[PDB]
């Protein structure tokens, strides 16, 4: 009970974002080339997510992020691409390195920042120049449930 | 699976009356904001080290000298290119002391922070202090090859 | 930091739902007689809530609850009253007495139950027969933020 | 600010080969599910104690004897009505032992659980055990008047 969640909040100080993330393959994401028809809009409805990433030509290249309020007066009658809405509003992207402690990015979430965080890790594993690999997404709910479970 | 607009912000390096900026690679739709950052940091000279994936026409229209000096990935710069570097910084640092010169590769964890690292070792700063400075500014700077090259090379040219 | 939230989870065992509720007057609610036009649908979009109560003729008489997924293929072109959608899907209402400890209704939330809870208190303060007064709503986020703040 | 469909579920009381059910007030659109619960608990006889806010035609069509016995709110039942109660339960409990008789007011924290409370004190159970039984089944049963009346009244009629 309350004890288990005490060990939860105390274990926040050790566990990294990489232990709680969800890989890109399993994340619900939107291509910037999609058009807000009845089908996709309905998918966003029944997605259970209010902030959805918008990528360009590759799940790894996350360009912007679509909030549920952006769809306020959008009608599928006009075949409206979501990229237009992407340049309508400007919600800033929040990035986080894989080995960030959960307490920290928690305090980042509480410090105003968006409840969604794109997770990156440096990849020297190759003879080319180091680069940032996108592992996946981590959200407030992931951490909260990391303490209440 | 890497990003293009998901890299962190460019980093400004100040040392011994010198101002560099390490930044990443843009794309045709982006350069308005990128060169906006360029003019923000006061860069007069941009050195592109990765392949050409953007048009130099806008950035040169804003009044930024751009220099396409590419070499193979993961590798140290050739001696020709480090020559050009050092002399370039002599000229553009002689034209306006305090001007920022910017350099970019795919993402500023490659040849670009290497070149600014050599520029740092030639201005009087130690090797360990240089590399720790750069990757303290943006984490995960260089690979093993670039670091061994960075250690085994000796400075003389002010 | 982690300490403050430890005292948070430990204070769950004392504080009642009545300390964390939001009164009915301030809750975002839908009349069962409203028709899902562009305006109201947009309000639901920009409401920041995924589960919204639906009352009948009085904010106190909460009849059903509308989930965001219920609006999947609803088009405002047909002036569709939300009561039809209310009888389309059947999400069960979760009720909670005012003096319930926060840890408890927390475990109720985690035990599958809907993240929204209608709060009731018995009112003997009158010569008539006792009745249940609706004070307001309490949600998972209210309790979570009761521990992370 | 009270509710109509937001009251908790009806409660079943079992004592000395007797089965009651305290429930709340329905509304015209609801009685399908309400009498569904009635037939679920096996009630053959329903006693409405609040004002008429529903049509007795459906509930009597399902085969439930309904008896409109209203009296003023917050008050103890008149002696006529407790007579009717006790005798009613004698007849309907003589017709089928184990039949559930149901009674409802606005919400089952008023005159209805009072009447089942008197029915409990006349079947051999103590006053404190009766009231604690009923409001242990659904919290907050009766007001001060109903509890004082419940204490000051004496049983004799099996
Ligand atoms: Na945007
Ligand atoms: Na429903």
């Amino acid at each position: 009970g309350p004890l288990n969640m005490i060990q939860g909040v105390l274990e926040l100080r050790c566990r990294t974002v990489e232990d709680v993330l969800t890989p890109l393959e399993d994340c619900f994401m939107l291509d910037a080339s999609t058009v807000l028809d009845f089908g996709v809009l309905a998918s966003i409805m029944q997605s259970g997510h209010t902030r959805i990433p918008v990528y360009e030509e590759e799940r790894s290249n996350i360009v912007d992020m679509l909030y549920l309020k952006d769809l306020a007066f959008v009608d599928p009658e006009d075949c409206t691409p979501l990229s237009t809405i992407t340049r309508f509003y400007n919600h800033p992207l929040h990035f986080v390195f894989n080995d960030t402690k959960l307490d920290a990015v928690l305090e980042e979430f509480k410090r105003g920042k968006s409840h969604l965080a794109i997770v990156q890790k440096v990849n020297n594993e190759g003879e080319g120049d180091p680069f940032y690999e996108v592992l996946g997404l981590v959200t407030l709910e992931d951490v909260i449930e990391e303490i209440i479970r | 699976k890497a990003g293009f607009m998901n890299r962190p912000a460019p980093v400004e390096i100040s040392y011994e009356n010198m101002r560099f900026l390490i930044t990443h690679n843009p794309t045709n739709a982006t350069l308005n904001k990128f060169t906006e950052e360029l003019k923000k940091y006061g860069v007069t000279t941009l050195v592109r080290v990765c392949d050409a994936t953007y048009d130099k026409a806008p950035v040169e229209k804003e009044g930024i000298h751009v220099l396409d000096w590419p070499f193979d990935d993961g590798a140290p710069p050739p001696n020709q290119i480090v020559d050009d570097w050092l002399n370039l910084l002599k000229t553009k640092f002689r034209e306006e002391p305090g001007c920022c010169v910017a350099v970019h590769d795919v993402a500023g964890l490659g040849r670009a922070p290497v070149l600014v690292a050599l520029a740092l070792i030639e201005c009087g700063m130690k090797y360990e202090d240089a590399v720790q400075f750069i990757r303290q500014k943006r984490r995960g700077a260089f690979n093993s090859k670039q670091l061994l090259y960075l250690e085994k090379y000796r400075p003389k040219m002010r």
